[PDB]
């Protein structure tokens, strides 16, 4: 029988898949660790290996009948090895293709403005210089020549992408990219491709009330900050967002400040005094998954990983990242110092780890989340859970007493919000944008002005100077010209809060949802390891419905998390006016 | 009234520690099976070694075994991953007992498993051991297999080629010093004492007495324990004299 069949050379694969990507992994690893020569050539080898014998198993794997399996985890695996990829094109089309992926990463990697590159003089000058005139002129410089410098290439990409996509009897590239949120033969779980084109303009259009009197309070904190600059009705321009895309408004922070005479809550300087060596803060975050009741670290973790800088003699890289290598390897690598921020990546990065220490029985191909956005909001809610004044009190390093006055709540939740709240719009615009570019609907002719004229209505962000036909700005985002997907943050954004509130109604806590704690609640560490243990083998809706009891995503917890903050802008906002209007423009 | 022990003389230390201490233990799928009859056992080190990640006994005590005799006595040993030595027992299943070594129910004997991560793992993987994947049927208790064909999936006779639908049944265990403990190396020992009619050859360590003829009196030959009177001629044979002893109770 083929079932037979399929699952013996699936037996095969996983044994010989497992050995060669943990020897790719290993190079990696080692490659990463020491930046030194000779190690380049290894990573390239280990690479083409394993790439050459996933191409070949993919084409013995093309002769097995799918629709024949029916045990629907062979047949999972099965369709998971088929994927030609860009196989289907020509040899020129793929060099073609090929070349011009690398021209626009040399080109976005490579830019220049005058001299001035774009890490890390121009993001710090944008961040504090506050000052209007060389602002715009940075922004509008670099708009110009990398805008510039990638219309033709993106064109091609565009087509090429669609065409080849068409080939895979897709619809076209952006529903090839759509496909990740795919679930068949389960009766009461299915989740069609087009049901994701809802579900985020439905979910969004719930949201806009608290967006709008965020953007409300922070206009008229920027016209306190520019007097005669802004209109009281006009949008707020594209060079005062902080950022150099406006992904985030966490650098206009220092401008609205909800209230200056209280501080925000800062332990560096206790955990410098006491002198911790910078392994303990992992011992710490050990012992905190421990009580939640997650497995404790395995042994080789605290050997093979490294977690201070090698030293000045030896440059490594010091991008956190969390490796799982096969064969029950797992290490860590992060450069840490004192610092809050370092304690919470430390924790993220260990969720991370306990996230892959679950699925470890699963087979190879099914050693993954569930979607492409279960394996973030996992790493941050122990970070939430982290920062919260009640873990923060049971270490000794948080005085005992504090204040805890609703000073504090304000602001914290203010400044959260500043990030979590102030990404929704730019992200769906976005991707909104670039489904229907690559959906064809929106013609070569209409780019520009489309863009602008989203950004008017959705983000309600205005440019500063007109652009023409010639100009392409959604290029100069790093995903974009990389060919990555970009709406997976969105759906993590809620997804984090989803979880958060299911685990802490589970945990019997008390009082508002932005205090609350998950540790020493065994509970709540079982019934999310009942799901993080699942892996990719489930369709990622009964996975959810784990957790949430729920089938699809929701904004309700995310709006009652800034209930406070909510109640504070109504207030603040009753006066001021609430609204933009796109007619008004700087120029 | 009195007690008196016999058991046969014997001044021969049994070699345990060349099995043990092997240099280089064989792979998993061809297995070496080691002889051992005509020795004093002292299973007192071998117990309380305190190196051994696993010493389970099954069928006998593990501490009573210091003064019992058996006919003669087996011992394989071999290399496997540290997550398949639970499959190393009677009534269990897999890929391991089900085509490298299964053992029967009425298992009499012992196992002993401990780690060995520092002598077969080597940077860059250890490919010397081997371990059978795909085979035709399942083994039946105590068989060893060693051809190497070419094990067949699809309709098509492959004719021993590695063709399609055909694939090589051994593959090779990868070992490295950076494992988890799931996936380093193990040496495993297993014990199987196997008792017939013959007289029994390996016993110990126990001293002896002098016979005695009449005066009812406890005793024990060879292990086995009875009371009554013993009588020049149910019944035993000396295990050093050969000679007939009638029992009676009295
Ligand atoms: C990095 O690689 C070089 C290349 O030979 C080697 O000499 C050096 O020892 C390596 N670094 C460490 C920390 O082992
Ligand atoms: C195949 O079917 C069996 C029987 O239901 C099931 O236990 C198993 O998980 C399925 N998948 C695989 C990969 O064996
Ligand atoms: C890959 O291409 C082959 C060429 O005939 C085709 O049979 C197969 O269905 C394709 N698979 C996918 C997943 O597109
Ligand atoms: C904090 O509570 C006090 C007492 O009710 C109140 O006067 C003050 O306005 C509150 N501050 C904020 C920011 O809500
Ligand atoms: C959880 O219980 C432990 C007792 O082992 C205690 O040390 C710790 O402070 C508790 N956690 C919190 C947040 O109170
Ligand atoms: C094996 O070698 C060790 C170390 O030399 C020794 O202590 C032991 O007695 C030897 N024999 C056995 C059976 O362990
Ligand atoms: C051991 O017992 C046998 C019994 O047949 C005897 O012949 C032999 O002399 C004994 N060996 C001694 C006493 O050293
Ligand atoms: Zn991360």
């Amino acid at each position: 029988t083929i079932e037979e069949q399929a699952k013996t050379f699936l037996d095969k694969f996983n044994h010989e898949a497992e050995d060669l990507f943990y020897q790719s992994s290993l190079a990696s690893w080692n490659y990463n660790t020491n930046i030194t020569e000779e190690n380049v050539q290894n990573m390239n080898n280990a690479g083409d290996k394993w790439s050459a014998f996933l191409k070949e198993q993919s084409t013995l794997a093309q002769m097995y009948p799918l629709q024949e399996i029916q045990n629907l985890t062979v047949k999972l695996q099965l369709q998971a090895l088929q994927q030609n990829g860009s196989s289907v094109l020509s040899e020129d089309k793929s060099k073609r293709l090929n070349t011009i992926l690398n021209t626009m990463s040399t080109i976005y990697s490579t830019g220049k403005v005058c001299c001035l590159l774009l890490e890390p003089g121009l993001n710090e000058i944008m961040a504090n210089s506050l000052d209007y005139n060389e602002r715009l002129w940075a922004w509008e410089s670099w708009r110009s020549e990398v805008g510039k410098q990638l219309r033709p290439l993106y064109e091609e990409y565009v087509v090429l992408k669609n065409e080849m996509a068409r080939a895979n009897h897709y619809e076209d590239y952006g529903d090839y990219w759509r496909g990740d949120y795919e679930v068949n033969g389960v009766d009461g779980y299915d989740y069609s491709r087009g049901q994701l084109i809802e579900d985020v303009e439905h979910t969004f259009e719930e949201i806009k009330p608290l967006y709008e009197h965020l953007h409300a309070y922070v206009r008229a904190k920027l016209m306190n900050a520019y007097p005669s600059y802004i209109s009281p009705i006009g949008c707020l321009p594209a060079h005062l967002l902080g950022d150099m895309w406006g992904r985030f408004w966490t650098n206009l922070y220092s401008l609205t400040v909800p209230f200056g005479q209280k501080p925000n809550i800062d332990v560096t300087d206790a955990m410098v005094d006491q002198a911790w060596d910078a392994q303990r803060i992992f011992k710490e975050a050990e012992k905190f998954f421990v009580s939640v009741g997650l497995p404790n670290m395995t042994q080789g973790f605290w050997e093979n990983s490294m977690l201070t800088d090698p030293g000045n003699v030896q440059k490594a890289v010091c991008h956190p990242t969390a490796w799982d290598l096969g064969k029950g390897d797992f290490r860590i690598l992060m450069c840490t110092k004192v610092t809050m921020d370092d304690f919470l990546t430390a924790h993220h990065e260990m969720g991370h780890i306990q996230y892959d220490m679950a699925y470890a029985a699963q087979p190879f191909l099914l050693r993954n989340g569930a979607n492409e956005g279960f394996h973030e909001a996992v790493g941050e809610i122990m970070s939430l859970s982290a920062a919260t004044p009640k873990h923060l009190k049971s270490i000794g390093l948080l005085s005992p007493d504090f204040q805890e006055d609703n000073e504090t709540e304000i602001n914290f939740l203010l400044k959260q919000a500043l990030t979590i709240v102030g990404t929704l719009p730019f992200t769906y615009m976005l991707e909104k944008w670039r489904w229907m570019v690559f959906k064809g609907e929106i013609p070569k002719d209409q780019w520009m002005k489309k863009w602008w004229e989203m950004k008017r209505e959705i983000v309600g962000v205005v440019e500063p100077v007109p652009h023409d036909e010639t100009y392409c700005d959604p290029a100069s985002l790093f995903h974009v010209s990389n060919d990555y997907s970009f709406i997976r943050y969105y759906t993590r954004t809620l997804y984090q809060f989803q979880f958060q509130e299911a685990l802490c109604q589970a945990a019997k806590h008390e009082g508002p949802l932005h205090k609350c704690d998950i540790s020493n609640s065994t509970e709540a560490g079982q019934k999310l390891f009942n799901m993080l243990r699942l892996g990719k083998s489930e369709p990622w809706t009964l996975a959810l419905e784990n957790v949430v009891g729920a089938k699809n995503m929701n904004v309700r917890p995310l709006l009652n998390y800034f209930e406070p903050l909510f109640t504070w802008l109504k207030d603040q906002n009753k006066n001021s006016f609430v609204g933009w209007s796109t007619d008004w423009s700087p120029y | 009234t009195e007690s008196i022990v016999r058991f046969p003389n014997i001044t021969n230390l049994c070699p345990f520690g060349e099995v043990f201490n092997a240099t280089r233990f064989a792979s998993v799928y061809a297995w070496n099976r080691k002889r051992i009859s005509n020795c004093v056992a002292d299973y007192s080190v071998l117990y309380n070694s305190a190196s051994f990640s696993t010493f389970k006994c099954y069928g006998v005590s593990p501490t009573k075994l210091n003064d019992l005799c058996f006919t003669n006595v087996y011992a394989d040993s071999f290399v496997i991953r540290g997550d398949e030595v639970r499959q190393i027992a009677p009534g269990q299943t897999g890929n391991i007992a089900d085509y490298n070594y299964k053992l029967p129910d009425d298992f009499t004997g012992c196992v002993i498993a401990w780690n060995s991560n520092n002598l077969d793992s080597k940077v860059g993987g250890n490919y010397n051991y081997l371990y059978r994947l795909f085979r035709k049927s399942n083994l039946k208790p105590f068989e060893r297999d060693i051809s190497t064909e070419i094990y067949q999936a699809g309709s098509t006779p492959c004719n021993g080629v590695k063709g399609f639908n055909c694939y090589f049944p051994l593959q090779s265990y990868g070992f490295q010093p950076t494992y988890g403990v799931g996936y380093q190396p193990y040496r495993v020992v297993v014990l199987s004492f196997e008792l017939l009619h013959a007289p029994a050859t390996v016993c110990g360590p126990k001293k002896s007495t002098n016979l005695v003829k009449n005066k009812c009196v406890n005793f024990n030959f060879n292990g086995l324990t009875g009371t009554g009177v013993l009588t020049e001629s149910d019944a035993v044979r000396d295990p050093q004299t050969l000679e007939i002893l009638d029992i009676t109770p009295c």
